[PDB]
């Protein structure tokens, strides 16, 4: 009860699968210090 | 004048400091991430169940 | 090389003793020799070491 | 248990027999006022050499009272009593003995010993850690943290 | 470790709480040795003793053999997880995928899960394999051989004569805890066992609670560890679920008090660490899963990193 | 040994309030809330109702939780003529990639949501603006509804 | 036999002939009572110095009672017997003798043997263990593992 | 509990049984006014040797009182009496005892524990700073300061 | 080499010979040794070293 191992036993995750199904392209890099907190698309 | 690191995790980038504020002898780290999000056309989707 | 001491002269200090090489003291605290009327007869030091 | 002030000046004066249970005469009331005063008076000093061991003050700047608790443990009473004596000896009168003297002195020792502090000196802090403690780039430890000032961008200077 | 996150439009954190580094350590020992001795006499070694090789030969099958009962033994009295009524065998399909699915949705992701059957419930299932509509290959692997493929339900099934079997042990009444336990984590995280009493047993049975045997906390559920939300089995909740250790008896006025291993962590000042919906509060029903005295071999179910093995080699004498 | 644990506690705090997001903006609705996911019509139904909206620029998707797709490859397992299905959902309870026109996934990290107490035979009691011109920019708008119950906090949760 | 209070005030009131049992003298509850909670506090700052040597407290809130049991093993009696006579000799004006001093410290040298221990050196813990250990077959032996 | 001169005078009488309540004897006006001004003029002295000590003095041309408040913290009042006791003896001609100057002794070295100094020395100032401070070439910080 | 002090003679003064190596002292202080009557026996100077 005295000496540890180096090596952290496993621990529980969950998976992703929503940020990688939904668009991650329209909304990329426009969200800049010029255009502010804010940005809007056009609709058809 | 802090020191920082950033660290990566499935395309996301997280911000992190360390700084010792305070002479308590207790250092402090702080790990940093901003989102954006739009939602284009809310009739493009929702909720589904099942029916009897 | 051993330290020569007391019974009376070092009990209840034994532990800042055992790791005078561990950690880094700024002094090692030890009694007086004294007789059966209660007396100074010699100083704190050990009475002597070992050949 | 409560370990009263006037408990501790009572056993201070029937340690020298000035007045005990079995004794024709007795003190007057004021002379255990002015016991347990000067009780006070030395703890109250003993602040600074042996340094604060427990003792209970009086808040609200009431005049001491006897049959308050003291608040100390029962491991300290023949030393504080003991010292006690040795100032009150004067005001009766009389003087100490070999065996009280030395009964004094080893009570006060009995007490010093549970007081230790070995400050175990630190490392200076410019002394370089080695290469094999595999040091990093975030967490510096390249070298042993000292005194560690904690500067402001205001005040610069101080 | 685990932490908690807090929310903040411009990130100005001053005035609120940081996490600490409460860390916690699980406990391995050494058992008995394993032993097995002989002797013989001089002159039996010269007139009667041939063959001695051949005769000594199952020495070291003993051994294994033991040390694999023990190894079972300890398995099933550490685990914690549960599924199914002991009053049904293994006949179907689900039955066994029930096992992965468990394991996958509480949140186990690092090793290889595992499934052990015994023989009666391989043949079961190669039974309920030959009724196949398509796969020609495993209906027929199935109708001859009367095996089962080595993946079954999305998990590695194994099948071995060598599990031990246990009894459940004679208990009745509405059982219901009667004083509220301790279930903080900086009390409960060295072991991960609790002790618990109970109330509404039987006037007074010896061995009223054996080793291995199940108890469901009916009103409190199990919780997705890593993303802390309730588990639902469909329109069913899952039940929290623990295991005795040692045997209890209960005393007149049906007060019994058992140790149960795997805890229902409910923190207030370390949320971090929950692993229940609620906490358990004096009253709650409880249950036991089996029956009065049935007695049956368990099957067992596991991850690749539930429990531990070694042998420790042993140094020549002088 | 901090860093480990903190970048996946970051994801699953943005992930879990991005579905809450999600079912808080989305609009269609399909089934009963009681009932859960059993058959093939269940999940197929969700690509028909896309469909006859009239969608295609785009591409589908669909979430389940663990328990359900057993379900489903149970249901699999049950096939009559394509063996490599059948094989697929007997050894690995491995649904396909295309499950009735839209790609079904599984998930278990997935938010809940209580419904909240609602009682009476609701009805409008003001006719609302739903013009183009008021509505062009969030697809959102104001109502009023009569017939619930006395003073109740919470009637209508999120969702 | 068990040891119990009172009689350790007794022998400490009859050593030195304050009321002994042939000297025509009486004894009374007044000393008994000093002698008693002398003893009490006596053992109370005993606890630290030298090493415990099993002495049992009186319950809290309730008067120590010379027919309590003491609990000392019967070899301590006379180190006892003496460290109280000589920390109560004071209260009747009188001075010890050269003989009692003497006795006294022989009989706490005989009790300071019984408890002395001596602590062995642990070595630092970074210190190497040599190859002859056969260090390569264990996994974090390389060093030796201090003191905890 | 604030300190007063009158407080501070009669402990010193009371230690030597000049005037006491365990004696019959009571102050006699003389005695105080005397040890007043000898507390007045010892703390002046005192000024300078063991330091200030927060001692409030009586405004110009108006003389110090039993009752106006010394302002002395508690702590130092044994080590003043005594002091006062020592220099006042000589006034009935009394001569100090062994445990009398042990005493006043161990409170004058308890008052001056609580006022060391340590200077702790300075650099010299044309000790030259070395390359490891990364000094700044136009500012006249290759040197020490090295003054007030 | 560590020195050896009595327990009274560096009470109350440990910060000073703490930080000994550090800081610039002018000067340490220290008590002397005195006996069970306050009498004076030994100067200020540490009883002794360890060898």
């Amino acid at each position: 009860s005295q000496i540890v191992l180096k090596k952290f036993l496993p621990g529980f995750m969950s998976d992703l699968v929503l940020a990688k199904t939904v668009d991650r392209q329209l909304l990329a890099g426009e969200i800049n210090s010029s255009t502010g907190d804010s940005v809007s698309f056009k609709r058809p | 004048s802090i020191d920082s690191a950033v660290a990566t995790y499935e395309g996301f980038s997280i911000r992190v400091h360390k700084y010792a504020d305070g002479d308590a002898n207790v250092q402090k780290m702080r790990f940093d991430l901003l989102p954006a999000y739009v939602c284009f056309n809310p009739h493009m989707g929702g909720q589904f169940f099942g029916n009897p | 090389q051993i330290p020569i001491v007391g019974m009376e002269q070092i009990r209840g200090l034994e532990k800042h003793w055992e790791a005078r090489n561990k950690k880094r003291p700024a002094f090692l605290p030890l009694r007086e020799v004294r007789d059966k009327s209660g007396n100074i007869i010699a100083g704190a030091t050990p009475a002597g070491y070992t050949q | 248990t409560v370990l009263t002030k006037g408990e501790i000046v009572l056993f201070a004066l029937r340690k020298f027999a000035i007045a005990s249970n079995a004794s024709l005469t007795d003190v007057e009331p004021q002379s255990i006022e002015d016991g347990v005063n000067d009780l006070e008076d030395m703890m109250s000093e003993w602040m600074i050499n042996p340094g604060d061991i427990g003792y209970a003050f009086a808040t609200g700047d009431e005049q001491p009272l006897p049959d308050d608790e003291s608040g100390l443990p029962r491991k300290y009473k023949h030393a504080v009593g003991y010292q006690l004596l040795l100032r009150m000896l004067s005001d009766y009168s009389l003087e100490p003995t070999p065996q009280v003297l030395s009964n004094a002195q080893r009570s006060y020792d009995a007490l010093m010993t549970d007081t230790l502090v070995v400050p175990s000196m630190r490392r200076r802090g410019d002394f370089p850690v080695g290469q094999g403690n595999k040091y990093d780039v975030f967490t510096s430890d390249r070298y042993y943290p000292g005194d560690l000032p904690l500067i402001d961008g205001d005040i610069p200077n101080a | 470790h685990q932490f908690s996150s807090l929310r903040t439009p411009t990130g100005d954190i001053s005035g609120q709480n940081k996490n600490n580094l409460i860390s916690g350590k699980a406990t391995g020992r050494v058992g008995n040795y394993i032993t097995v001795a002989v002797e013989y006499q001089q002159l039996e070694e010269a007139i009667k003793l041939n063959q001695l090789e051949e005769i000594l030969a199952p020495v070291r099958q003993r051994i294994v053999t033991d040390l694999e009962t023990e190894l079972a033994h300890f398995m099933m009295n550490n685990g914690a997880l549960s599924l199914g009524s002991p009053n049904t065998p293994i006949t179907k399909w689900s039955d066994v995928a029930q096992t992965a699915s468990f394991l996958k949705d509480l949140g186990v992701n690092e090793g290889e899960n595992y499934a052990v059957m015994d023989p009666w419930s391989a043949q079961r299932l190669a039974d309920a394999q030959t009724g196949l509509h398509a796969s020609d290959q495993l209906v027929r692997t199935a109708w001859e051989n009367a095996q089962i493929p080595t993946n079954f339900g999305g998990i590695r099934a194994l099948m071995s004569n060598g599990l031990a079997s246990r009894t459940q042990g004679a208990f009745g009444g509405t059982l219901t805890v009667k004083t509220q336990p301790t279930v903080t984590y900086n009390a409960v995280k060295d072991s991960y066992q609790f002790t618990v009493t109970l109330t509404g047993a039987t006037a007074s049975v010896t061995g009223f609670l054996k080793a291995g045997d199940q108890v469901k906390f009916t009103n409190t559920y199990w919780l997705q560890q890593q993303t802390k939300q309730a588990l639902y089995n469909g329109a069913t909740p899952i039940s929290f679920t623990a295991t005795v250790t040692a045997d209890a008896n209960s005393d007149s006025g049906g007060d019994v008090t058992v140790t149960l291993s795997g805890v229902p962590i409910y923190d207030t000042t370390n949320p971090q660490y929950n692993s229940v919906s609620r906490q358990v509060e004096a009253g709650d029903a409880v249950s036991v899963v089996g029956t009065a005295s049935q007695t049956m071999k368990p099957n067992l179910f596991y991850n690749k990193f539930f429990c531990g093995l070694g042998s420790i080699p042993l140094p020549k004498l002088h």
